[PDB]
């Protein structure tokens, strides 16, 4: 629910924008963006 | 079919890096860009003929 | 969307010039190219950030038919380093064009 800095971890660890990341060793490696409201399938 | 073929002929590279003139001018210096664009010009003229 | 991380790549080109017997400036093949230091070396540089920019810094020196560059280039022997496309599908000056 909050932006995570590069090579960092979530600070506070429900309703609002969600920022998605790829984690390798508990640290943010790639930023994927916000979750769009119209996701219908993930392959 | 004739119009369809004429329209689809615009995707031919004609031995160039790209079929988009804007991409060529955004990726290359003008001296090389002109040489790249000349091939597309010739191919499109042949298709029109 | 992506992370923001910018890297500047400075390429240093040291040129050697001389005067030929016909009165024309000749650029020596002993000119040196220096890349930013990476992994304890300065000959290969790979981009490891999301965004990058490229810059060229040129220096000029002169010798007298002895490959001993110890004097600054004069008005006749002054030269500037440039990078041309060659065989690449893109030019160096267009690398900063997204
Ligand atoms: C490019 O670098 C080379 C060395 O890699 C320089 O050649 C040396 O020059 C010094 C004096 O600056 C001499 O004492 C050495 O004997 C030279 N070494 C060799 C192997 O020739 C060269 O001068 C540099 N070129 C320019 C234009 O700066
Ligand atoms: C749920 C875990 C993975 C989430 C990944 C989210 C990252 C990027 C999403 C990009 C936008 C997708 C848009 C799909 C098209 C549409 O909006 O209909
Ligand atoms: C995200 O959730 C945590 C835990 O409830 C909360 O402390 C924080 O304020 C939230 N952040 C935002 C931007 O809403
Ligand atoms: C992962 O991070 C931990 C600290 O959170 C560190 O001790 C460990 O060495 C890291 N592992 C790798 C494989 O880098
Ligand atoms: C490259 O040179 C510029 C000035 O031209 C300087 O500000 C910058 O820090 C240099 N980059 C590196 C990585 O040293
Ligand atoms: C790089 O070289 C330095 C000395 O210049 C040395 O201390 C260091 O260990 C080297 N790095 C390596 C081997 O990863």
């Amino acid at each position: 629910n909050d932006t995570v800095r590069e090579s960092s971890f979530y600070s506070y660890g429900t309703d609002g924008p969600k920022y998605c990341y790829v984690l390798y060793n508990g640290t943010a490696l790639k930023y994927l963006g916000t979750l769009p409201p119209s996701v219908k399938e993930i392959a | 079919q004739a119009l369809s073929h004429l329209t689809v002929q615009l995707q031919n590279n004609f031995q160039a890096i790209s079929s988009s003139i804007s991409d060529i001018y955004n990726r290359l210096d003008p001296p090389s860009a002109d040489a790249q664009v000349d091939r597309l010009i010739t191919g499109r003229l042949t298709a029109l003929n | 969307p992506s992370f923001y991380s910018h890297t500047s790549v400075n390429i240093t080109i040291d040129l050697g010039m001389k005067l030929s017997g016909y009165g024309q400036p000749i650029a020596s093949a002993l000119s040196n190219i220096t890349l930013p230091m990476q992994d304890n070396n300065t000959d290969v540089y790979c981009i490891r950030s999301n965004q990058f920019s490229v810059y060229v810094h040129s220096t000029c020196k002169s010798s007298l038919w002895d490959n001993v560059f110890n004097s600054d280039c004069t008005d006749v022997l002054h030269a500037t380093a440039v990078i041309k496309t060659g065989t690449c599908p893109f030019s160096f000056d267009k690398l900063n064009n997204y």
